[PDB]
């Protein structure tokens, strides 16, 4: 099913390139099936890359395999934890040695833990915990080819992630407390994503509760499959236009800052109305330190009105809400806030996001399998500043 | 009910996340796509990719461990 490719210094380049000039800082995912005859690592290809990055000026952060737990399985290869660590170590010390020596490295890129992934996980921290600067795992709710709409919009699956999360952490926590958190790689489906799904409006309520639970429960980062490419969770498509998730995922990024706050219904139950808040975002020029950003995502199918706990109440709040473009409904791939449909204004320009400012004291409707953003100006909370 | 109460706590944060919280990947197998020079040029492309800066990219999948490095390949 899977043999070897090679690519070039000019590969390299051209995704540099895009990193650099689009603001963005590279992991790369070096090969750790080249191996000795004693089944260690043979860094030795490794060696002429990151001696060509050097000559380059590149600066980058590395990784080495990916989702090793299944090597045996995708390769006939047994690798054990203690093992990978020493070669995590191995590649430290190379990294040491090259012109930026203080390169990131992180790993082990692990699937989502069931019983054995969760123990190679458990030795490779023991083994090699030390010079990795974040711990990377990945993660999805379903396959592409079983997951059918009313999955997407299924409370219930969206709450295994959360243990998924936290067993990890467990491990963590039992070898190398207070080690950062991140998520390596993960979507909605794997097997290349649900198709006619994993595209569309009805993605974004698996991909906004992520964010939600994946921020409160201490992941650092977020890294989404796929930015674009052949699988159907892109976030841009074949033709280099945006679905549904990149404009709710470019609206996450003007308006959620970095601190973490909470939510919750006051009755018993909110499976079907989820909420997630933290702090405003503080670069946006509309807003200052101490505004609130409440997100929100209802599985009901009929609208709910939120009211805010006092003294927010009597706030002044911009509405961000986001509907599919009809005629096609959930499964549509256009999308509108607040009654404009978003679109790019040409290829080198992204709209303005217009927010819809709300009478002091408006309550917050949010229509059946829709969600929304709600930034609460001068909430002025201590915590935020 | 239509109308629900929500609880904010607000003494303090409870985690602090990454100015590049939410990031993004490529998957490594698309290395193998004959046009990968000339996709990533796309100034539409990269006009998104600016959007959601700052962010990091991880280049990296299933390929990861079935790729190598060719000097000698122009
Ligand atoms: O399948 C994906 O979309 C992505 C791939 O693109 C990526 O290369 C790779 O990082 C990855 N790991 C997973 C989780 C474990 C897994 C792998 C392969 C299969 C299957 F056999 F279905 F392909 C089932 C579960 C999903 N993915």
């Amino acid at each position: 099913k899977f043999k070897n490719s090679t690519y070039s210094r000019s590969s390299v380049d051209v995704l540099y390139t895009f990193a650099n000039c689009s603001g963005l800082d590279l992991i790369f995912g070096l090969n750790a099936l080249l191996r000795t005859a004693d089944l260690q690592w043979n860094s030795s290809n490794a060696q002429l890359l990151l001696d060509y990055c050097s000559s380059k000026g590149y600066n980058i952060s590395w990784e080495l395999g990916n989702e090793p737990n299944s090597f045996l399985k995708k390769a006939d290869i047994f690798i054990n934890g203690s093992q990978l660590g020493e070669d995590f170590i191995q590649l430290h010390k190379l990294l040491r040695k090259s012109t930026f020596k203080n390169a990131k490295l992180y790993g082990p890129d692990v699937g989502q833990p069931r019983r054995k992934t969760a123990k190679m996980l458990k030795s490779f921290l023991k083994a090699g915990g030390e010079v990795i600067d974040s711990v990377t795992w990945h993660h999805y709710y379903l396959n592409g080819r079983t997951a059918t709409r009313e999955d997407f919009l299924n409370p219930d699956v969206l709450d295994i992630f959360i243990s998924s999360v936290q067993k990890v952490f467990q491990v963590v926590e039992s070898t190398r407390p207070g080690k950062k958190v991140w998520l390596g790689e993960t979507s909605s489906a794997y097997g290349g994503g649900a198709p006619l799904l994993s595209d569309t409006f009805a993605a974004g309520f698996m991909w906004l509760d992520k964010l939600g639970l994946s921020a409160r429960m201490g992941i650092e980062v977020v890294m989404r499959q796929v930015f674009f490419g052949a699988g159907n969770y892109h976030l841009v498509d074949e033709n280099f236009d945006p679905l549904p998730d990149y404009w709710l995922s470019l609206l996450f990024k003007k308006l959620v800052g970095t601190k973490v706050l909470m939510a919750s219904v006051q009755g018993s139950k909110r499976r079907k109305l989820r909420v997630y808040l933290h702090c405003t975002n503080t670069d946006n020029p509309r807003y200052k330190e101490g505004d609130l950003t409440l997100y929100a995502i209802n599985l009901h199918n009929v609208t709910k009105y939120l009211r805010l706990p006092y003294p927010f109440s009597n706030k002044q709040v911009d509405k961000y809400l986001l509907r599919p473009l009809g005629p096609h409904g959930l499964l549509s791939k256009s999308v509108q806030l607040n009654g404009l449909t978003l679109k790019m204004v040409d290829d080198q320009t992204l709209p303005p996001l217009m927010e819809k400012p709300l009478r002091p004291g408006s309550s917050l409707g949010l229509p059946a399998f829709s969600y929304s953003f709600f930034v609460i100006r001068n909430a002025k909370v201590a915590a935020c500043i | 009910q239509d109308v629900v109460d929500l609880d904010f706590f607000t003494q303090e944060p409870l985690h602090l996340v990454s100015p590049s919280f939410l990031s993004v990947t490529i998957d490594a197998n698309l290395a193998t796509d004959p046009r990968f020079l000339i996709l990533l040029g796309s100034p539409k492309l990269r006009t998104l990719a600016r959007g959601l800066s700052p962010a990091y990219l991880r280049f990296g999948g299933t390929k990861t461990d079935f790729l190598i490095f060719d000097p000698k390949k122009e």
